[PDB]
């Protein structure tokens, strides 16, 4: 009975590994061989965005690419205007534990959420010219980690419990639970169709999972560690983690293999957030070391640092049209570089 | 929850595949095709610069 | 500039003023981080000075807030990264989870993203260890066998009315964290062990102390004294 | 040596 | 010889006092540090204080090496002026660091709402305000003038009126100063002294608290002990006078010199946060 | 929200006269107020701003050294005092609500206004004062003296409709953006000095007078007003 289910699982894990070891015949470094780099890139600090009184978790762009919504442990939800540095708005929270935020593509809606368990929305156009919450979205059993917005009534929540779920903003309670992890879910990413999603937990494996039908499609395990972060490829066939391995990890859909390996000797420091170009040719990544690294997707050479911060790196953001760079420390200051 | 576990397995595993090499290649289009489109990659005049 | 942007940067600054004020106001207040495992009478303490539960209490004039959370906490730890102290209790009295008490004090005290942030030790329910002692039927001898050739410590002077044995069980748990904490201490954040039981009602002295000499410390780092 | 400069701004006037 | 040495001394206390003073700017300003009573307290007095008199070191190293007075007669009572300026700011200044510091160990957490940032501010306006109005009477205490074939920015202030101003700035730029310090620095080691790690940061804050007093002491006393020696005592002209007269000058740049290394540049802190500038 | 004003009244020249305007449900603090005059027989024309928490304070050209504006933020209330007003005052008071930061809506909601009666700047041009028209498609052209666009690409220039007998409304700010609750008839185009607003499938209850206004730089002015008909 026991025995024999083991031997299943085995069977078909080895059937698994064969088939991932057939696919691989030639190394994408190989393939790329006869490509021209990038060269360094050096990029300033075009704009510094002070204001914050305590240190920070996440950030979002809009789809204007001029609005960011910064979420900070001193309790607020500052909104800021790109080009002016403008506050547009100032949000104080009932719990001042953050460790996620999002912004609506509509641009109507925010989303935060931390130690408290609970998704707060705050609506931004609306009348009394105030920020006000919208839905106290609450079920979650984990802290909430990661959220994005797909409409401006679904959401998508990574929680502290091993689960994601898909939520409906008028109705209030889940749409769809996503089960399986085995590890505290870390991060979650978005695709540009918004029909498939992936999403990195603490037992070093990525997984995808499918907002219609509601259950995983491929699982993809080559880190070490827990994965701190992740993000998709602008193509839709693609996607970056990043771990604290001091190394990032490209992975591929439709041929589900482990493609290239992000790493250097002198960094020992791991992964807090990756982000990708709007052509996709340059994979950003930020680190404890107290900067941020840009490394090509085709070369895995160092092309260039920013080394801005004082402290540790928490967020890295790319605009839609990837005109800008934000990222976003526990140094209470967010840089903006170009 | 090792029914569940193997019920995951034979789902994934009847999964259409493609080999590497195509993926690779159809990245690098990818990567090639909007290389223009790009204001970080390729460095964008300072009047043309919004930020 | 525009009419329209002047408004919006007076708006601005107005916003950064208010956020000043509240940062302000905020700072005021000194944060701890309470920390325990089951059996661990987090509970009692708590209330003795009385998804995430906090509690005000006040002495001598100055505000302090406790967070406690309610396995695997290398994640949400790193949000309690600038407290001035974590409070970490240890159930002295029983002998089958201390060694895994230890383990955790270790794994705490050696978290690359508390490099800097000082413990406060309580060794709760101290009357239940004497108890437990003067039974006799647990020997900390079977648990720890260093405990028999360990010795009790010159210029101790615990209190007036112990038994010797009570003392050098207490002193050898003592030692044991202390050990633990100093291992790789540096220097840089050092722990404040501490005797307290489920009665004692003369907690908040103690923690206040504390953090009186970590905030000199850091006034001392501060003005590169040290 | 007094240079006379010295001198002069060591005792003012005199 | 002499007159080879001795403008070489005077530019090596200039530059290493400079660049000591350009790190703390660097620092400071720029280094993440964010504004606090401390930074602020030590922001003003390095780069103020020292930078403004250490600039103001060679206009008055002139008067020896150049052998003429070639700054007019506008700078011949401004330089003098600020010279005396940052004095009188130096005094202050790190008399009220010793406060704070004793504000800061008898009393770490009552004293959180009384060391505000805005309370620094003030404080530090305070005081360059006291050092304006105990340097302003300079503005005249010195005057340039044609004697015999020499040009000479020198005293030109009656002789029973000037041993009086002298006596004020002795008394106020030194005495109350040098005084407080003592009595604050004795209260706080007092305090301080009543595991291996504890006692090891007593000894080294003991030990960088008494550097600093002797520093201060011992730095500005030689200048005022040769003041009254003039207006008490038979001060002959003599080459050892002379060499008397460069070594009070030279230890009396070097106070200025040492101040931003002794209290910050020898901090780990300190150049954790110069790491960000370079 | 609701905005009320109440003062007005027979007085005589050189009197001295208050305005207290009343707001409820929402945050007065944060918005700023605008005074403007309606004449009995003439357009619109702005009077006075204050902003949030009275830090600037900008009065008209007619009205400065005469007029004083105050606002009570615990008690949601706004004054205007009055002192030395000659024949000319005697008009129609609107208060109104602006909000200022990148994507809002100045002059979005325009209180109930009062009467007095009583015993350099951009020049706005509407060419067209009656225009006959339900159903037809309708184009209103209002002219600059300069451009309205500024360096950072914004427009400014908003589109108000007059019902008979009550507050304005706004309808399109920006000559581009749509105010909240405005049909999706309306629309709004321009270029340097040359403004225009289409109305496609006119209905009922359009019937008003049309104002274009600039917001470049202070002192506001409004347009000369094009009224439509049957």
């Amino acid at each position: 009975e026991l025995d024999q289910l083991r031997q299943e699982a085995e069977q078909l894990k080895n059937q698994i590994r064969d088939a991932r070891k057939a696919c691989a015949d030639a190394t994408l470094s190989q393939i790329t061989n006869n490509i021209d780099p990038v060269g360094r890139i050096q990029m300033r600090t075009r704009r510094t965005l002070r204001g914050h009184l305590a240190k920070i978790y996440a950030m979002h762009w809009g789809t204007d690419s001029r609005l960011l919504v910064s979420a900070s442990q001193d309790g607020k939800l500052i909104i800021w205007d790109s080009y002016t540095t403008n506050k547009v708005h100032a949000i104080p929270l009932r719990s001042s534990w953050v460790m996620t935020c999002a912004y609506a593509p509509s641009g109507n809606y925010v989303a935060c959420g931390g130690l408290d368990n609970i998704c707060s929305i705050y609506n931004l156009k609306t009348r009394e010219g105030n920020v006000r919450v919208s839905r106290e979205l609450a079920g979650h059993t984990g802290y909430l980690s990661c959220c994005r917005f797909l409409d401006d009534n679904q959401i998508v929540t990574s929680s502290g419990d091993t689960t994601c779920a898909l939520w409906d903003i008028e109705t209030g309670q889940q749409t769809t639970t996503f089960t399986g992890h085995t590890g505290d879910v870390m991060s979650l990413s978005l695709a540009p169709d918004t029909r498939l999603f992936v999403s990195g937990a603490c037992d070093a494996s990525a997984k995808l999972w499918d907002v219609r039908e509601g259950m995983c499609r491929q699982t993809f395990t080559g880190h070490e560690s827990d994965i701190n972060a992740i993000c998709f490829f602008p193509n839709g066939n693609a996607f970056a983690t990043g771990s604290d391995d001091a190394t990032c990890r490209l992975f591929d859909l439709r041929a589900d293999q482990e493609l290239m390996t992000y790493s250097h000797d002198n960094i020992i420091c791991g992964i807090t957030s990756v982000s990708f170009s709007k052509s996709g040719r340059l994979l950003l990544a930020g680190y404890d070391d107290f900067n941020c690294n840009v490394w090509d997707a085709l070369k895995a050479d160092r092309a260039g640092v920013l080394a801005g911060h004082d402290n540790r790196v928490s967020c890295l953001g790319v605009t839609d049209d990837g005109m800008a760079v934000a990222t976003g420390s526990w140094d209470s200051f967010l840089k903006i570089w170009n | 929850q090792a029914r569940k576990l193997v019920e995951q397995l034979k789902m994934e595993a009847n999964i259409d595949r493609i080999k590497v090499s195509k993926a690779a290649a159809d990245l690098m289009a990818y990567c090639e095709a909007h290389a223009k489109e790009d204001p970080l990659l390729t460095p964008v005049p300072a009047s043309e610069n919004p930020f | 500039v525009s009419a329209e942007d002047k408004a919006a940067a007076e708006r601005s600054k107005m916003i950064d003023k208010n956020l000043r004020e509240d940062g302000e106001k905020a700072r005021r207040t000194l944060r701890l981080l309470l920390l325990g495992a089951d059996n661990s009478g987090k509970s009692t303490i708590v209330k003795q000075m009385r998804g995430i539960f906090e509690t005000k209490f006040q002495v001598d004039k100055v505000n302090f807030h406790m967070f406690d959370v309610g396995d695997e906490r290398r994640k949400w730890i790193q949000c309690f990264n600038d407290v001035t102290a974590i409070i970490f209790v240890v159930d002295s009295s029983d002998y089958n989870r201390l060694q895994e008490a230890l383990n955790d004090f270790k794994s705490i005290w050696n978290n690359r993203w508390l490099r800097t942030i000082s413990v406060i030790l309580f060794l709760n329910k101290q009357d239940l260890l004497a108890e437990k002692v003067l039974a006799g039927k647990s020997k900390i001898e079977d648990y720890f066998p260093e405990f028999a050739r360990y010795t009790t410590p010159e210029a101790a002077t615990p209190e007036p009315g112990d038994d010797p044995r009570v003392t050098r069980a207490k002193y050898f748990i003592r030692k044991e964290f202390v050990d633990i904490s100093t291992a790789s201490g540096d220097g840089r954040h050092i722990c404040y062990p501490h005797f307290t039981c489920a009665v004692d009602t003369e907690n908040a002295r103690r923690i206040f102390n504390d953090c009186k000499d970590i905030i000199l410390q850091m006034n001392l780092r501060e003005y590169n004294l040290v | 040596n007094w240079t006379p400069q010295a001198m002069l701004y060591l005792k003012g006037a005199q | 010889p002499e007159a080879v040495i001795v403008p070489l001394l005077f530019a090596l206390i200039f530059l290493v006092g400079t660049v000591g003073n350009t790190l703390v700017l660097a620092v400071l300003l720029r280094g993440g540090q964010a504004v606090s009573t401390t930074n602020l307290f030590i922001l003003n007095l390095g780069v103020a204080d020292l930078c403004f008199i250490l600039c103001c070191v060679p206009f008055q190293a002139t008067i020896y090496t150049l052998d003429g007075w070639v700054f007019g007669s506008l700078l011949c009572k401004a330089v003098h002026f600020l010279i005396f300026l940052t004095m009188h700011a130096s005094s202050f200044t790190l008399a009220a660091v010793s406060l704070d510091r004793y504000l800061a160990i008898r009393y770490p957490l009552h004293s959180r709402e009384l060391r505000t940032p805005r309370n620094a501010l003030a404080a530090i306006g305070l005081i360059w305000g006291l050092s304006l109005l105990f340097s302003g009477p300079y503005l005249s205490y010195y005057q340039q003038s044609q004697l015999a074939n020499l040009t000479v920015c020198h005293p030109a202030w009656s002789a029973p009126r000037r041993r009086a101003m002298d006596i004020c700035t002795f008394v106020f730029s030194y005495l109350l100063p040098v005084l407080v310090l003592g009595l604050t620095y004795a209260r706080t080691l007092r305090y301080l002294w009543r595991g291996s790690g504890a006692r090891r940061a007593k000894r080294k804050v003991t030990r960088m608290i008494l550097i600093v007093a002797a520093l201060f002491c011992l730095c500005w006393m030689p200048h005022h002990a040769l003041i009254l020696c003039v207006w008490f005592g038979q001060f002959p002209l003599t080459r050892a006078t002379y060499a008397l007269r460069i070594l009070s000058h030279l230890v009396s740049y070097a106070n200025s010199c040492v101040n931003p290394i002794v209290y910050a540049l020898v901090s780990k802190h300190f150049r954790k946060g110069f790491r960000t500038i370079c | 929200v609701q905005l009320v004003e109440s003062g007005g009244g027979l007085v005589q020249p050189g009197g001295s006269r208050k305005l207290s305007c009343s707001a409820s449900g929402f945050a007065f603090s944060s918005f700023g107020m605008h005074w403007v005059r309606q004449a009995p027989e003439k357009g619109l024309e702005w009077v006075a701003y204050i902003s949030s928490g009275s830090g600037t304070i900008y009065y008209a050209d007619t009205v400065k050294g005469r007029f004083t504006i105050s606002r009570d933020d615990p008690k949601n209330t706004l004054f205007l005092q009055m002192t030395s007003l000659r024949s000319e005052d005697t008009a129609m008071y609107y208060c109104v609500r602006s909000i200022y930061y990148y994507g809002s809506s100045p002059f979005d909601f325009w209180g109930q206004g009062t009467t007095l009666t009583v015993s350099s700047d951009i020049v706005m041009t509407q060419a067209t004062s009656s225009v006959p028209v339900p159903g037809e498609s309708v184009s209103i052209s209002c002219r600059s003296s300069k451009s309205l666009l500024h360096s950072n690409g914004n427009t400014y220039l908003y589109w108000f409709l007059q019902r008979p007998g009550q507050s304005p409304q706004l309808l399109i700010y920006r000559m581009s953006n749509l105010a909240s609750g405005v049909p999706d008839r309306f629309s709004g185009s321009g270029s340097g000095t040359a403004f225009t607003l289409t109305i496609s499938r006119l209905e009922a209850e359009d019937v008003g007078v049309y104002y274009c206004m600039q917001h470049l730089e202070y002192p506001l002015t409004f347009g000369a007003g094009t009224k439509l008909e049957l």
